[PDB]
Parts: structure tokens; sequence; C-alpha cells
């Protein structure tokens, strides 16, 4: 098994894995996986940590021809209704040499007891489109078996994970409150036209 | 796992599940109406059941 | 039997398994799942409009037509032997009738305040934009079910009356009141669902 | 401020004072009306009388009007989540007590009506009856009211 | 664009507005038949006059296709879910009304039918209450039509 | 400090308290309604006697109108969780307490008045067995005070 | 683009287009055959007409199959959802139009041939009150054929 | 340290506890009332002395209200959720098998008395008949304190 | 390469159309075999005519078994989503198309032959019947072949 | 460490191991109550021998009782999932054996009791038969016992 | 390497081919052996020959085991996916079409014998239709043994 | 290693297997007993030797016994979750065919002893048919010794 990558100061604060780490700049992939987990040399300038932020921060030199450095910012404000903090990836953000693309997570989401794990957090609809561009852009990314830990974090083990899916999801339960609502209306259509009932007998 | 790693729960799942569940909810359901269909069905043997 | 032993079944299965998954989720602390918060925030609001909408309309139409099939099958049952009953006890069919229309009323105000939003986020939607979906159908359910209800009220005391009056027709006028007393039930339903829908908009 | 969501749960509160004060109104009418028809052949004059029962089932869906009236008045997108609980506390609160008053008028409406027309002095009974059957609305209200406007 | 899902819902709001409907005028036809076949054995000369609750059960199918039609001409792969939710609005306003109406036709006309057999005078009065029960299926349709169109 | 959804438990307790007593209350006073109303054809002077199950009903509604004013006026904004458990707790026990009171009181009632009809001495028999019947009540009661004051 | 899983609705509209037609085709001959079998032992003549009810019967399995054909013969691997939810549609829409005109030739059936051998006035009757019962399964037919062509 | 939803499970002991043992109460008592009801129109005598089915019935109801007094007495913030468990388990071991002793209670009251009427000598046997209904209960209690102070 | 757990539909598909066509063929047995054994009482030369019932019965279970061979050899681990449900779509086809048809071939298996027994000229009649009750079985197949080889 | 929810799988265990029994002692109870209390009329000396099947009843919620008390002196805060699920299986062992050997008992014990009423050899018979009912409890406490000592 | 939760699928399998067989055989030895009882009263000579049902039916439940030992032997730890939903498929395919077997031998075995009884020409007749019954157990062996080495 | 949760199903099977199996002999002695009973008025002697079905009943049950000691002596904290699947499934096939058997033998023993009381002859019938019942619970215990030892 490939060592997560550890953010460390004091104690280790963050960690990071993923079955397949990936990149494409105008849609030329490359894989990072050997450049970045288990590396002892792997530079993380740019890193930082707080009790209520977080920048995980991965910089590669030879990668495209380009100093490359990709910033996970992570939030975990306190929530009135839930009462438990919740942590949440806000942006991704590929910092190229010449500028920055912006990528907002989608469903990175999770309790801060917790840790987060999803199988693509990627920017390709044929593996969930959860990296969103509002914009064009020349990047592409894959965190196959994408996991993430970033507050409160023990060791560098991994605590228990909220999986990016669940039993339902939002096309499903509208599917569902559709379907298991016009069942109920069938139902009674049904129940009334097997009802139906015919004399078994005639007049003299 | 040494690193405690998630259990790797696909995407799709939801899917899979709302899949396998309501064709197997429709499929239990047709097999267990039938089956008690069959097994109250009139055995039709008036002319013996009165002697 | 076969029918009723299927929707106990369901029913019990059904509820057997949300207490157990509400154990289950509970102890096993997975109280950030079952987070109904979520369900109701990426469930579409217009989902909720519409089912709105369109039970307005079909809920208090399956009352009229429940309400009508009642009270006009005594009334063709009373009528073989007393021809005079089927001017006077028309008005439980007009009053049945009464209870879609307001349905009717109801449903094309509430589809009046149905707009598209344009937007796929939750902060993106906005408070008044869920606030328009739930209110718009708790109106279309509210007046729906309470013509619902209002529509086999109608009808079976109208059955009452058409009964009465083909053995004595002096009653008829008299025992009528009792559909009044009905027909509130939907006007009340309608008031409601105006109050439900009256501080709306979508956009 | 508030969740977005945080109106459903009022919003169910408002249809359910209603809706359910409507379900318990129409059988306690529909029940109490079948009875005052079908008595009424035998004794015509009794019909002034034996309204009653169908007045008190006219009142409980006053209650669930009054609830949903003071719920949906009390409705905004703005609205903090403790209100919009209690407001659901409310609408089920009169709601199925209605509903549960609706049942014992419909009843006792019934068999009332029926027994009044074979024994006359049964109308004092029916009333008093009545009245432990329509508390229940009332009691409904009450906890409704008191939930709703806090 | 629009999510993946988004066509099902009008697509379902075209099924229902035919099956519902469906099912409603396949009721009023079976009571309908069955009237007709109880009364011809007394009054063979009666039939085609008793067709009047066939004919309208079969007229509150074609609101559900009017409508069904409707809903599947206006769907396409990009469309957004307003146009999506109301259409299934569409498919269960007519589709359950149509249901409903259906209902009331076949069982006033199963009545109605035995009933002008034994007393002519009825046979105005069945149309005009099957009049009130088509009109619940026009009322689903007026609504349908406005959605689908909206 | 608390989830802003805590206050949802102990309003269903309010609400639960109310509603499962109207419905105890509401099958009592049905049940021994339907008891009275036939009974008084024959025995025309029990009415002002065999009311005791109904106003016994009326006093299942009491409790459950107790405890839900007590709940409703122990809510607060920012509630304790543990504290809203226990009113959860409260409005079930003497809610559905209240229920079987009121199925006991219903059943007694009906059959203890027709019998008492029959039986001039089984008054006294059918008091002591109400009694027994409308302390369910009570208990219900005596845990739901006791868990609402913890 | 095109997903996975993209086939089940399709499929499940080919195979309930089948499926419910033949359900209907076969409780509108299961109906009937009990109808002409049950009357045809006084009415010997009648067999060869009386077949009518299951002839539109099985016209009901056909337009079931016409759209099961027509969407089997039109699935793709990674076909898009929105042609496989209109499969679907057009699925459910034929098969259970099928399945409602199933239930309507079934009862039309039974009643108006065990009527016929009593009156024989009564089959044209049956004729036209069938071909109403048909032309459900011809609606839902024509509805299926537009969505699983749009 | 203990987690948020521990309490609830305690809660659900003491009010399960009451609940379910005020349904056993009410079952035997109703059972029980009825047979007392009924027997007593020929045996004025006996609506003393038949009551001990309802008076055992009423000893199922405080088994009920003892363990809930003694879970809500020891409910509070702290609770390790362990012992919330042990509560939940003793307030559903005392309660349904309350509810176990009231259906059985029930049954052999209400066949007792009507035997009892037609053959004095079977009291005795009622008696017998009901300490084997009624230490149900008991077992019921025992479990319940072992459990709630384990 | 593609989805695992894909298999687990196919596999579905062949044990569908096996299951739901041998119920189809054993309620169709069943219905006919209680009519032959109590019509053969009254008339004990008809057994072997009467026997066709049953044999087209049991060509539905052929039917499925036909389908089920054909699923079952087309299986492979690496088994596309597409092939899958075009198994799983044609299982349930042929299956519940079987279904269908065995219900069919029961009920007119039974009432052909106790309409036989008294009258022989129907044996024909019931065999027309019959075909039209079969040939549904054969449209489920005709889908359930197109389906699975798609 | 092990857990914090793993001690609630030992205490359902003690509740099922109570609760189960109790409605098999419970239902073995009321019908050899009904049979006993039936047969006194004709019978007045046999109600003393027939109180066997309630003795047996009775012991079937002894071995409940005894499994709950095992598995709740068995419990603590750390408890391995291993050993509460040990206790979960004792616990439903016990509890619905004892429920099967209830059925028996009380459909044994009633038929048996009214048919000894009829017929004086039949004691003999109708001990052997309880016996092979009552030892249904024994084989679930023996699995209960060696469960929860694993 | 491979996941579980995936020899589970293949106990299914194993445990379902066994279970709905013996189900299968237990109604078909059932119905037979009320037919065989009932029977044996007016024709105390033909017990010997109308044990043939009853063994009919014991075939189904020793199909049921071929299955279930040829999938049990074929189980392992970490079993691939693929083999493990064959022997599910299997499993069921055997059990419930072993299920539609059985009851097809009940219904025709209880029919049949009572027939034969009345009149022994229908014995030919009786063991023809159990052909055409006991044949659907065979089906389900034939598909569960092409799964079961697919 | 194995996860904490993997005992569970082990314990089912264990629990299972006596469980299912103490409710088949519960069932066969149950209706055993009604039969027997029932019959010894007209027939004295026959109570000695009509017991063999509840032997048989009971027999049932110690084929569940001994599957459930050999899952339970089985079990460990360490087990691997392929064994315990095996002992899942071990324990639903023995159990639930043993629920089969039970069933066989309690129809099979009604019958076959009130037959018996009409005709003697019956006895030999009526053993040979339990013995086919019985088995069914024999090859449910083959399966699990098979499961539960792979």
């Amino acid at each position: 098994i490939h060592p997560p990558v550890s953010y460390n100061d004091t104690a280790p604060r963050i960690l990071f894995w993923a079955q397949n780490f990936s990149v494409a700049y105008k849609d030329e992939w490359k894989d990072l996986t050997s450049l970045t987990f288990g590396v002892e040399n792997l530079n993380l300038t740019g890193s930082f940590w707080n009790d209520s932020f977080a920048m995980l921060s991965l910089t590669y030199e030879p990668l495209f021809g380009a100093t490359v450095t990709f910033k996970f910012i992570l939030a975990s404000r306190f929530y009135p209704v839930s009462a438990r903090y919740w942590f949440t990836m806000e942006r991704l953000e590929i910092h190229s040499n010449g500028s920055v693309a912006h990528f907002n997570v989608s469903q990175v989401t999770g309790p801060s007891i917790y840790s987060f794990h999803c199988e693509y957090v990627s920017s390709l609809s044929k593996k969930g489109s959860l990296l969103v561009t509002n914009v064009p852009s020349l990047w592409q990314m894959t965190l196959h078996n994408f996991q993430i830990q970033a507050f409160n974090v023990t060791g560098e083990q991994f605590s228990y994970a909220s999986d990016c899916a669940g039993f339902f999801s939002p096309g499903i339960w509208m599917g569902l409150l559709t379907t298991l609502f016009m069942l109920f209306i069938f139902t009674y259509g049904l129940h009334m036209i097997l009802s139906l009932k015919t004399m078994d007998r005639f007049d003299d | 796992s040494p690193y405690n790693l998630a259990y790797k729960y696909n995407l799709e799942y939801s899917v899979v599940f709302n899949l396998v569940l309501w064709i197997m909810t429709g499929l239990a359901l047709a097999v267990i109406i039938t089956s008690y269909n069959i097994w109250n069905m009139d055995p039709g043997y008036d002319s013996i059941i009165y002697r | 039997t076969g029918l009723e032993l299927l929707y106990l079944g369901i029913f019990v299965a059904f509820w057997a398994c949300m207490i157990v998954v509400g154990i289950c989720y509970t102890i096993f602390d997975l109280g950030f799942r079952f987070d109904v918060a979520w369900f109701l925030t990426e469930t579409s609001p217009f989902m909720w409009s519409n089912l709105g909408i369109g039970l307005a309309i079909s809920l208090s139409v399956v009352g009229a037509a429940w309400g009508i099939y009642i009270t006009g099958s005594s009334i063709i049952g009373g009528g073989v032997k007393a021809p005079r009953i089927k001017t006077k006890n028309l008005v439980s069919i007009i009053f049945c009738e009464a209870v879609a229309i307001y349905g009717i009323i109801m449903a094309i105000v509430i589809s009046n305040m149905a707009e598209p939003f344009s937007a796929t986020d939750p902060k993106a939607i906005g408070h008044r934009n869920y606030h328009a979906g739930y209110s718009m159908f708790g109106a279309g359910l509210t007046v729906g079910l309470s013509n619902l209800f209002c529509g086999v009220c109608v009808g079976i005391v109208g059955s009452g009356a058409a009964l009465a009056d083909a053995q004595n027709p002096s009653l008829f006028v008299k025992i009528l009141i009792v559909e009044i007393f009905g027909s509130a039930i939907g006007l009340f339903g309608v008031i409601v669902a105006i109050l439900q829908t009256s501080r709306v908009k979508m956009g | 401020n508030n969740p977005e969501y945080s109106s459903f749960f009022g919003v169910m509160g408002a249809s359910s004072a209603m809706v359910f004060s409507a379900m318990g109104a129409a059988y306690g009418t529909a029940k109490s009306g079948t009875g005052i028809a079908a008595m009424s052949v035998m004794r015509p004059e009794l019909i002034m009388k034996s309204i009653i029962p169908v007045v008190m089932a006219g009142i409980i869906a006053i209650y669930g009007l009054v609830v949903a009236v003071l719920i949906a008045n009390s409705l905004t997108d703005g609205i903090t989540l403790y209100r919009s609980f209690l407001q659901l506390g409310a609408g089920l609160s009169v709601g199925l007590s209605g509903l549960a008053a609706g049942f014992a008028i419909g009843i006792v409406g019934d068999a009332g009506v029926r027994g009044t027309a074979q024994q006359p002095r049964l109308f004092v009974g029916m009333i008093l009856i009545l009245i432990f059957a329509e508390v229940l609305g009332l009691y409904g209200l009450i906890v409704a009211l008191i939930l709703s406007t806090k």
C-alpha cells in the first residue's frame, strides 16, 4: 500500500491518499503517484494548517516543463443545526507557472470526527464531474479512491470515512418520490379495477 | 490495512442499490403474491366436499 | 383479503425497516447520514411545487368523483320508485362539483406562482425559492386532501338526503343544511391554501 | 440566519392543521348526516335538534382553520428552525386531535340521533356526550395555540 | 447543461396521463358493460340509449391521450427541470382526474343503466349526473393543458 | 452547545401527549357514547348515571392536555438535547397510556352501560372497573410528569 | 455524455409493454373464456361468435408486442438516458393501458357473453362496448409509438 | 464523552415500560369488563367477587409504572449509552411482558368469568390460571429491575 | 474494465424466466387439473381430450426454460450492463408473460372442461380460447428472444 | 477498544428471552384458560386436573426468565461484539422457541381439555402431547445456555 | 483479492434450493395428505395407489437437495462474484420452481385422489397431470445445473 | 483478520436452526393435538397410536437442535466471514426446511388422524405420508451439515 501524504506540524495534521493520482495539461495525462506517495523528499511548500482552516500543497518541478503547485483548500465551519463541526473541501486550485485554474469540488463534505472518501474526485463526466469549472480550462484531474482528513487527525492513520456515495442520491430521491408516490395512486387504480364484479344471474 | 484506508465504496452505489433493492422487492412481491394466490386457490372438489 | 395483507405487509415491513434503520444509524453514530437537510435541500423545489399543483386538482377531483358516485348511485336507485328525486337532489352533485371547482381555482392560482429558478445550487437557489417550493406543495396538498374529504362528505350526506327524500319529499330542504356544513370543509381547505400561497415568489 | 429548508416543517404544520381537521370534520359530518337523514324519515320534526352533531363537526373544521391561519400568517423564508418545529407540533396537535374529535362526534352523533328518535330524553345525554367529544378539538386547539404563538 | 435524469419526470407525466385515464375509462366501460348486460335481458331495445356512460368513459381516456401526446411532443434531452416537473404535474393532474371521473362514470353508469331499465324517467337524470362526472375529467384536462403549455 | 433541531423531539412530545390522549378519549367517548345512546331507549333514567365512562374519557383528554401544556411551556429555542428527549418520552408515555386507558374506558363503558340496563346491580361494579381503566391514564401522567421535570 | 446503467429504463420499457399487455390480455381472456364456457352449454350456436372478446383480448397483447419489439430493436450499449426513459414511458404507457383495456375486455366479455344466451340482441351491444374497451389499448399504443420515436 | 443520542434509549425505556404495560392492563380490563358486564345479567352476587381479573390487570399497570419511575429517576445528561440500552431493555422487557400478561388476563378473565356464572366451582380455577397469567408481568419486572440496576 | 456486479441482473433474468413461467405453468396445470378431476366423475370418457389445457400450461414452462437456458449460456463475468439488462428484461418478459398466459390457461382450462362435460360442442371453443391464452407466452418469448440476443 | 453500541445486542437478547417467552406463555395460558373455563359447565371436577397446560405455559416463561437473567448478569460497557451477538442469539433462541412452545401448549391445551371433558381417556394422551410441546422451550433454553456461555 | 459479501450470495443459493424446494414438497405433501385421508373413508383400498402425489411432491425436495449439495460443495472463501451469483440464480431457480411444482402437485393431487375414489378411471388422468406438474421441478433443476456450471 | 460484526451471521444461524425448527415442531404438534383430541371422543383406543405425528413433529425440533448445537460449538470471536455465512445458510437451511416439514406433519397429522378414526386402515397410509413429511427436515439437515463443515 502506498504511504499517505502526512502534513506534519508538531504532530500529523493532514492525511491524504489515493489509489491513483493523475492530471492532464491540454489532455496530455501523467501519473503523479510515484512522484508523490511514500516520497520522503516530497515538496510540501506553501502548505498550512489552523484550527478552522487547512491548505494542503503539492509542488512538482519537472511536470509539463513547469513548476506546478496543487492547492487543496479545506474549511471546518461550525454548522448550527447539525451542532457538529463539518469538514468541507471548498476549492482545488492548480497554481500553474502562468496563472491559476479554479475547481470547485462538489460533494466533498463530512462530519469532522470522521474523514472523507470518494471513488473519483475528477474533472471528467465519465468519472462523476466532482471538480467543476465555471470557465474554459487547460487542465484535467482524477483522484481515484481519493481519501482525505484535515482536522482532529490522530497518528498517521485515517479515521472512519464518510463515503461520497450513500444508499440514495438527489436524482434517485426525486425519482422514488415520484415512482413510490404514483404507485400509491396506481394502487388505488388497481384496487378499484380489481374490485370489478359481474352478476351470477340474469332476469326472468 | 495499516493506514486505516476506507472500504472503497464505489460511485454509482446509490444506483446499484436502488436497482437491486427495487428489482428484488419487485421480484419478491411477484413471487409472494403469486405464491399466495396459488396456495389459496380454490381446489374445487365440490363433488365430494359434502359426502 | 389478499390486497389488505399486501398493504399491511408493505406497511409493516416499511415501518419495521425504518425502526431498524433509525436504531442502526443512531447506535453506529451515523447521524451525519439521515441528513433530512440534504434530502429537503437537494430534492428539487420544482418537484414539491408541481406535486402541489397536480394534487390540488387530482385529490379534489378524486373527492368530487367519490362524492358523485355515492350520491348519484342513491339518486338513481331511489329515483326508480320516486321520479321526483332527479331534480332537487342534483344539488348534492352540484356541491360535489363545487369541491372540484375549489380544487381547480386553487391549482390555477398555485400554477400562476410557478417560475424557473435557472439555479442548481442551494445557496444560488436561496431561501425564498425553497420556501416557495414547499409552501406551494403544502397549499396544493392542503386544498387537495381537504377537498378529498369534503367530496367524500358531500356525496355521503347527499345519499342520505336522496334516500330520505325518496320516502318523504318535505325532508329534502330541511336535511340539505348538512351539505352546507360539508361544503364548508372544502372552502376552509381553499382559505388555508390561499394563505399558504399568499407570500410565495419563485425566481 | 436560518437554513433554507426551515419553513418545510411549519408548512406541514399549517397543512396538517387543516387536512386532519378536514378529515375529522368530514367524517364527523358524513357519519352524523347519514344518521340525521335516515332518522328524519321516522321523525321529521327532529332535524332542527339533530343538526347539533353536524355543527360540532363544523367546529372541528374551524379549529383546523384557526391554527392553519395562525401558522400560515407566521410563515416566512426567514423563519428560525425552532419556531418551524413548534408550528409542526401545533399543526399535528390540532389536526389529529380534531380528527380524534371528529371520529367521536361522528360515532356518537349517529348513535345519538338514532336513539333520540326512539326516546327523546336522550337529547340532553347526546349534548353532554358531544361536549365531551368536541372538547378534544378544543384541547387540540389549546396546545396548538400555545405552540404556534410561542 | 441540465441534469441527466431531467427528462424522466416529463416522461412519467406522459405515461400517467395515458395509464391512469386508461384505468378510469376501463372501469367506466366495465361497470357500464355489466349494467348493460343485466339491463338488456329485460329491455333489449334500450341498448343504443344506455351506451351513454360507455362513450363518456371512452371520452375520459381521450383527455388522457390529449395530454400524453402534448407532453410527449414537448420532451427533449436538454429539458429544464421546471418544464419536466410541469409535465409530471400535467401527467398526474389529467391522469388521476380522468381515473376518478372514470370511476364516477362507471358506478353512475351501472346504476343509471339498471335504473333507466325499470324507470324510463331516469334516462335524462343519468345523462345529467354523468355530465357532472365528465366535467371532472375536463377539469383535469384544463390544468393539464395549462401545465403542458406553460 | 445543542442542535437547533433538538426541540423537535420535545415538540413531538407535546403533540403526542395531546393527540394520543385525544385518540384515547375519543375512542372512550365514541364507544361508550354508542352504548349510552342505544341503552337509553330501554332505561331512559340511566342517561344521567351512565355518563360516567364519558366523563372519565374526558379525564384522559385532560391528562394529555396537562402534559402537552407542561411540555409546550417548558420548550425553549436552545433546548438541551437530553431535556428534549425527556419531553418526547413524557409525551408518548401519557399520550399512549391515555390511548390505552381510552380503549378500556371505551369497551368497559359500552359493555358496563348495556349490562347495567340489563342489571341494576352492575353500576357499582362498572364504576370500580372504570377506575381501574382510568388509573392507566394517571400512571401515564405520573411517568410523564417525572420525565418532563427530571 | 452517456452513463452506464442506461439500459435499465429502456429494457423495463420493452418488458413492461409485453408483460402488462400480456397480463391485460390474460385477464381479458380469463374472464371472457369463463363467460363463453359457462354460457355455451345452453347455446352451442353462439360459440363461434362469442369468441370475439377473446380475439380482442389477443389484440391488446399484440399492441404490447408491437411496442416491446419497437423498443427492443432500438436499444444500444451506452444509449442516452433521454431515449432510455422515453422507451420506459412508451413501455408503461402501452403496457398498463393494455392492462386497463384487459380488465374492461374481461368484464364486458364475461357479462356480455353470458347475457347473450338469454338475449341475442345484446351481442351487437357487446361488440360496441367491447370496441370501447379495446380502443384504450390503442390509445396506449398511440402514446407509446410517439414516445419511443422522440 | 458520552454520546448525544444516549438518553433517547433511556427515555424509550421509561416510556415503553409504561405504555406497553398500560396497553396490557387496558386489554386485560377491556376483556374482563366485557365478561363481568355480560355475566352479571343473571348473577348479581358475582359482580364483586368477579373483579379479580381486573385487579390483576391493574397490577400489570403498576409493574409498568414501577420500572418507568425507576428508569425515569435514573435519567441524566451524562448517561454512558450502556446504561441507556440497559434501560431500553428493561422498558421493553417489563412493558411487552406486561402486554403479554394483559393479553392472557384478558382472555382468561373473560372466559373464566363467563364460566364462573355457569359453574361457581370454576372460581378457584380462574384464580389459579390468573396467577399463571399475572406472574408474566412479574417476570417482566424481575428482568427489568435487573437490567435497569446492573 | 466495465462494472463488476453486472452479472446479478443477467442471472436474475435466467431465474425470472424459469421461476415465473413455472409459477404460470403450475397455476395453469393446477387450476386445469381441478377441472379435469372434478369433471371426470360425470364423464369418465373426456379425460384424455381434457388434458390439452394442462399440456399448454406445460408449454409455458418450456418457453421459460428456452429463455432461461439462452440467458444462462449468454452470461459471462465481464458482461457489459447492456447485455446484463437485456437478459433481465428478457427474463421478466417471458417469465411474467408466461405467468399471465398461465393464469389465462388455468381459468379457461377449468371453465372450458367443466362446460365441455355438460355440452361436448364446447371442446373446439375451449381449444380456440386456449390458443389465445397460450400465444401470450409465445409473445413473451418473442420479446425475450429479441432482447436477450440484441 | 470495542464499539460503544456493542451492549445493545446483549440487552435486546435479554429483553427478547423474556418478551417472546412471555408472549408464548401468555398465549398458552389464554387458550388453556379458555378451554378450562368452557369445560367447567359440563365437568366441574376436571378443572383442577386440567391446570397442567397452564403450568407448562408458565414453565415457558420461566425458561425465558432464566436466559433473560443469565444474559442480564453477563453485561459490561466494553463487551466484545462476539459476546453480545451470542447474547442476542441466546435471547431469540429461547424466546422464539418459547413462543413456538407456547403456540403448541395453547392449541394442544384448549383442544385437549375440551376433548377430555367429553372423553376421560384423553388425559393420558394429551399430557404426552403437552410434553412434546413444552420440550421446544427446553430445546430453546439448551441452545441459549450453549450460546451465552461461548 | 476478491471482496467478501460474496460467499453470501452462493450460500443463499444453497439455502434457497433446499428451503423453497422443501416448502414446495411440504405444500404438495400436505394437500395430497388431506386428500388421501379424506378419500380413504369412502375407498379404503386406494391408499397404496394414492400415495403417488406424495412421492411426486417428494422428488421436489430431492431436486432442491441436488442443487443445494452442488452449490454447497462449490463454495469457497473469496469465491469469484460471478460464480457466486450463478449459485444464487441456480438456488432460486430450482427452489422456487420446486415451489411452483409443489403447489401444482398439491392441488392436482388433492383433486385427483378425491376424483379417483369417485371414479377409478381418473387414476391415469391424475398421473398424466402429475407429469406436467412434477416436470416444473425438473426444469428448475435443468437451469440450476446450467447456472451452477457456467 | 475478520471485521467485528463477523459472528453475527453464524449466531443468527445457530438461533434460526432452533427457532424455525421449533416453529415447525410447534405447528405440527398443535395441529396434531387438535386432531387427536377432537376425534378421541369416538375412538378411545387410537390416542396411544395417533401420537406418532406428534413424535415426528418433535423430531423436527431435534433436527433444529442438532444444527444449532453444531453451529454454536463452531463459533468464535476470530471466525472468518466465510464460515459465518456458511453457518447462517446452514441454520436457515435446516430451520426453514424444518418449518416446511412441520407444516406437512401438521396437515397430514390432523387429516390423517381424523381419517383414521373414520377408517382404521388409513393408519399405515398416514405413517408413510408422515415419513415423507418428516424427511423434509432431514434433507434440510443434510444441507446444513454440508454447509456448516466446509
